[PDB]
């Protein structure tokens, strides 16, 4: 609602926690083997097309 | 066929002042106080005349090369015996090199055209209008709106915008500063008795239509700049009747007593102001800081955000859902992007600035650290964040998936190296995976 | 919701001691109705900034103008 | 030759010309470049204007091919045409800020096909830079169009 | 018939809203796989002597 | 005549000016007569620009010729 | 069986010139003045001295690449002590390598 972008990086960056990471995050970081490896299912069940 | 103008020498010499921790915060304070006007510009010549002259003979390196707009002024005008002769040929190869690409990307492009409009659009999000370059100094909003034909919902906070009639009730235009000169009092007024918090309204210069439309602004803040620095910039809000408290409450702007050419160092009372010069190492005359003084009538209030939201092209609409078939951006309104701040720095500079997120080339942990402690204690407290793909940005601001500019762009870039086939790998990325950008590829 | 930023640090009071100039009359016409004296003295200073930035512009303007013909006909014989 | 400077005759020919030059072209051409030249050398530039030629123009030489090359059914096929700048120079691009100042005395003619280039006839003529913006793909010299 | 060139200049460009592109002009922006290849049957067509 | 380029930006007065031209009285030939202000005062610049270059021309052909044996001659007592 | 007279520098120099943003306009004021008249160049010679001894001090680049008659005008009437060396040297070897 409101125009002040101060407040606006104070409030998401005032008292934070453990962080949550999306998954393009993790599907940029990993080698080509280490990611065609069946021990990470769920990025290869979310990357059919 | 392009031949690189640029040379690997100037890349190093860019990348020197990317990494500079002793960067001059009054250029820096300049650079927002003429937010790119031509008028603005010539009022403040032979100030940054003396500010290029001294950085690039103390250490060799130069400053300006942020913002686009300043570039463009300084390779356009002045130059010549002002400042020294080997630190203008830094530039006229960054704007030659930006120059060549463009070609580089129209003989890419098609000669043969869909029906009226031109096939370079489909091809290269460069190319493509609906693109928006990060930094607004001139009223490209409009513009756009009138050239797109798909639908470019623009939101301001609360309020959406996607009628050109809307364009008094919504934006404020900024008159030119010789016309104003019976609203000065007026533009004042506002800031005592008028309430910047939830104004919904953006105050904005007048457009330019001069020449390259839109795709040199593109290619330098999206290409040059985040290979050049391994994207180690961010956005900066600026608190601008703070700065105009520091420049113009000085004890020469008041003095009859003191004359208008004179060492300000000499005889400054001691404040924020003479810290950020001695730091800055640069000692200005009395009337170049007057000028600064004087462009405050005509300078905006405060920084704002903008999301800008645009339907894809027909080739790649197709979508069950009808917000997935439109594509979201944000553009940031009379802000700046920033290299990394020294600590000493921030001590005085807190006081006028402020950090902000942005998309993955310009939203970055360390710079954002730097300027606020809340952000180095996040960071601090959590330093899996320190990557570029990790980091958090606000949701009031950032969104990772509904954008132009994902993470392994980001991730390229970080870990790039400045040889200038790292720019043309940069340059290639930017194919639009459209099925008649495969015809232009397999013509190639 | 509104903290934007503090003051930086400056001279307390320096236009009340310092200068005599064609500012201060224009200066006397400032009042105080109703806020507080820190408030009072913070108006003061942008109201300030504002006198100061009208001279320093009023004073390019003067400069913008150039030289004229006639005179240098006159002076430089 | 209306400068004041190169009028007057109480003006000593050998000084710079800077220090009494009033606002305007000269001032400003010259502060693009800052190139200080004396009094006199631009009173000899001055001296220019008696066989000055008029306006420039453009002449088209039409002649037959080679008589090896003769052969066609159509006459008309057989002359090959060309045509000639009178009076006129050729020249690169212009910066913007110089675009102002040079507009009062210069304007552009696409006439070649090395001499018809969009970078450089863009800067000259607002009506050519607004067709280029308006379809880019014109910034081919090879496609680039010119008047018939 | 008018012999000032700044009118034919100006014009020509003033009020033009489209771009025509010659055959000759199309035919050195290809290269020559794409030239021989029969999706340009138009351009390929008039290449006789 | 059909298009031409805009007038260049010239300072003006440089007839009714301070300095004192002997070319100023053959000028004094040309009058309104039939004319309008502006047009009138545009040729009336445009003539005195065609008299200042023939006497710029004249002055370069006096300045060119040299100097004679005999007064370097005389240049001895 | 040909020997070049020009070396890839000033290829270098004179296409420099060419793509000049800052190219100094006043030049063609200048060659409007002269028009490829002989006489008029010989009478504007002390302009064209200061206007190429300005230009190559401000940058490496060089003046008056424009028009033929020009270069022909600089590499014959010149011959002087005045004139930078460098920057001769240069209009030398191009009328070489037309020749």
């Amino acid at each position: 609602n409101h125009m002040n972008v101060l407040v606006i990086v104070d409030e998401f960056y005032d008292n934070k926690y453990a962080a949550p990471v999306t998954d393009i995050a993790l599907k940029c970081g990993l080698p080509t083997e280490d990611f065609l490896h069946p021990s990470n299912y769920d990025l290869l069940r979310l990357e059919l097309h | 066929s392009l031949a690189h103008v640029v040379d690997q020498a100037v890349i190093e010499t860019v990348q020197d002042t990317a990494y500079d921790t002793a960067y001059p915060a009054f250029f820096y304070v300049v650079e927002a106080m003429i937010h790119g006007f031509e008028e603005k510009f010539v009022m403040n010549v032979p100030l940054v005349s003396l500010c290029i002259n001294t950085y690039w003979e103390r250490s060799g390196r130069l400053a300006f090369v942020n913002s686009f707009s300043m570039i463009k002024f300084i390779c356009r005008h002045l130059g010549n015996n002002a400042i020294s002769k080997e630190a203008y040929s830094m530039y006229r190869k960054i704007y030659g090199e930006l120059i060549a690409l463009e070609q580089a990307l129209m003989r890419l492009a098609g000669s043969d055209v869909v029906g009226d409009e031109s096939v370079g659009q489909y091809v290269c999000a460069l190319l493509d209008p609906n693109l928006l370059p990060p930094v607004a100094y001139t009223d490209i909003f409009t513009h756009l709106l009138t050239v797109s034909d798909r639908a470019p919902q623009i939101i301001i906070g609360n309020e959406v915008y996607a009628d050109t009639l809307a364009a008094p009730q919504f934006i404020e235009r900024v008159g030119n500063m010789d016309e104003m000169a019976a609203q000065f009092v007026a533009l004042y007024g506002y800031r005592v008795n008028g309430d910047h918090d939830h104004d919904f309204r953006l105050h904005l210069g007048p457009y330019v239509d001069e020449g390259h439309a839109d795709v040199l602004e593109k290619i330098f803040y999206y290409v040059f700049l985040p290979t050049c620095t391994n994207a180690h910039m961010c956005g900066l809000g600026v608190d601008f009747q703070h700065v105009a408290q520091t420049l113009a409450y000085n004890g020469p702007a008041f003095s009859h007593h003191f004359t208008r050419d004179e060492d300000i160092l000499d005889n400054l009372e001691n404040g924020t102001l003479r810290d950020l010069l001695e730091i800055s190492d640069l000692r200005p005359t009395v009337g170049m800081i007057r000028d600064l003084s004087a462009s405050f009538m005509t300078c905006p209030t405060f920084t704002r955000a903008v999301r800008v939201s645009v339907d894809n092209d027909v080739t790649q609409q197709l979508a069950p859902n009808p917000a997935d078939k439109r594509t979201e951006q944000t553009v940031l309104v009379n802000g700046l992007v920033a290299f990394a701040f020294s600590e000493r720095t921030r001590a005085v500079t807190q006081c006028l600035f402020h950090a902000i997120p942005f998309h993955m080339f310009y939203g970055d942990p360390r710079v954002a650290a730097t300027m606020h402690q809340d952000v180095a204690t996040f960071v601090m407290r959590n330093p899996q964040q320190r990557a570029v793909e990790a980091f958090n940005r606000p949701e009031q601001l950032f969104a990772e998936y509904r954008e132009w500019h994902r993470s392994p762009m980001g991730k390229y870039a970080a870990e790039c190296l400045p040889s200038l086939v790292s720019i043309s790998g940069m340059t290639a990325m930017h194919i639009k995976m459209s099925p008649m950008a495969y015809i232009a590829q397999a013509k190639l | 919701m509104a903290r934007r930023l503090p003051k930086p640090t400056l001279q307390g009071r320096l236009e009340a001691d310092f200068p005599d100039s064609p500012l201060l009359p224009k200066f006397q016409e400032l009042n105080q109705n109703n806020l507080p004296n820190d408030v009072f003295r913070e108006a003061q200073r942008s109201y300030l900034v504002f006198l100061t930035s009208q001279f320093c512009y009023e004073e390019y303007v003067q400069r913008t103008f150039g030289v004229p013909r006639r005179q240098r006909a006159i002076d430089k014989r």
